[PDB]
């Protein structure tokens, strides 16, 4: 899906 | 604005707004708390970052919806529907820039300058990289390169401190690397650097897990899984 | 406010805001469209109601979170935490009342008075019952009975027209009955009336399904299932 | 769960 960021 | 409310009341109301999923209110309460001029604790910096990350995450998601509509409207064979899509994408874009500018302003006046401990300094510089990166996501003009370089410079100074002063498993260090890697992959057109950074960060953290308690282990492995999710997507 | 934008542009931007899940913007665009003074089409009345139902649904959900916190804080053995919970529940409550008052104002100036067709008149009177019911959900003082009776009166006039002028399967008739039944169950302390109304509405609609096309059938059976969900919960 | 309205 969509790349992860935090 | 929040000038007349006690700092502790703002903090308490930010926690209530979080529970109520009222993130605009949460952000305004935390903005008021920062403007009291005292440094923020770990807990309070977390509230500050969660409030804005949610507000801007909502505006970014909406901007992407509108941007994709606007791009289809510009494709060959698309009926001319007038200026509305571009206008309303601009409106959402302006509001999002305003939120980034608000957070960047709080960091510059005066959170970063008073943040002496690695855990505070790296946190705030990671936020500085994140909000310039959100500005970069929408930037299309003369300033785009400088906005990109501002994100880069902030992430880089956070990386340099975090490598010196924090263990490789620290969640702030892992989240910073995660986002700087996303910056490389999708803002700076450097997917190799993004992959390398996610990989090295993941592996250095793996090798330090053995020093951790069960609770620290779960905190670090949570963000490591995000690094792995991106490596999976990108490779 | 939206005074300088073309009605059709407001409508177009409301549809874009819906796609972007930007319901506050959606509601403000639709408010601007109503204030142009022309009657709304079916599609446009739907946009108007969806925009506000989402805005107020978010404020109601947050109010319930805060109300439940405030109630626990008032239980025996609860530590005194000061006025913050009550203040911030009041703040959310005031904003929600303001949204209800905005919608009620649009209905009174001048949507209801110009709505001649059953499908428009019943729709707007259902909205009038719904927004007085949201006011009733938070009302605790001198006016509570009159707010309740305002909701009742609006739902009742909508029911009387809808029974006269609309088939028992019409989705507006079914949604009106659904909400008036919820009004009886949780606002008016009349769970028997709420059950009776949901049951009778469900059964009268069942018996009319045979007149419908496949698409009308799916529209009506969708809201009938909501009636059944409530009957299941309440019996 | 929660009663339905529409
Ligand atoms: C500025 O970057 C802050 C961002 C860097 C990593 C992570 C941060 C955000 C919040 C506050 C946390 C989590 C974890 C649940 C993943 C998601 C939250 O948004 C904290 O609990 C972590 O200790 C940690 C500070
Ligand atoms: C004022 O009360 C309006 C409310 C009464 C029943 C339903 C209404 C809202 C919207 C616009 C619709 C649906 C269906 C998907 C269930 C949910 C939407 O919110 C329409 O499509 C229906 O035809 C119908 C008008
Ligand atoms: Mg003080
Ligand atoms: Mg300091
Ligand atoms: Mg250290
Ligand atoms: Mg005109
Ligand atoms: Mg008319
Ligand atoms: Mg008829």
């Amino acid at each position: 899906k969509r790349r992860k960021s935090v | 604005a929040m000038g007349s409310m006690e700092r502790a009341s703002l903090i308490q109301k930010a926690k209530l707004a979080e529970q109520a999923e009222r993130y605009e209110d949460m952000a305004a309460f935390m903005k008021g708390a920062v403007e009291k001029g005292e440094e923020l604790s770990v807990e309070e910096r977390n509230l500050l970052s969660v409030a804005y990350k949610n507000v801007v995450g909502g505006q970014r998601a909406a901007w992407r919806v509108l941007s994709s509509i606007e791009q289809k409207s510009n494709e060959e064979g698309s009926e001319e529907k007038g200026p509305e899509v571009r206008e309303y994408r601009e409106k959402v874009e302006t509001e999002l820039q305003g939120v980034c500018d608000t957070v960047l302003g709080l960091l510059d006046s005066h959170l970063i300058k008073e943040a002496g401990d690695a855990e505070s300094r790296v946190f705030y510089l990671k936020m500085k990289g994140d909000y310039y990166r959100y500005l970069a996501e929408v930037a299309t003009g003369d300033d785009k390169k400088r906005i990109i370089d501002s994100a880069r410079s902030a992430y880089q100074e956070a990386m340099d401190i975090s490598k010196k002063e924090m263990p490789p498993t620290h969640p702030i260090r892992l989240g910073l690397a995660l986002n700087f890697s996303v910056f490389h992959y999708e803002i700076a057109n450097s997917p190799e650097e993004a992959i390398s950074l996610a990989k090295t960060t993941f592996d250095e953290a793996m090798a330090d897990l053995h020093t951790l308690s069960e609770d620290s282990y779960k905190d670090s492995t949570l963000i490591m899984q995000l690094l792995r999710d991106n490596l999976t997507l990108w490779t």
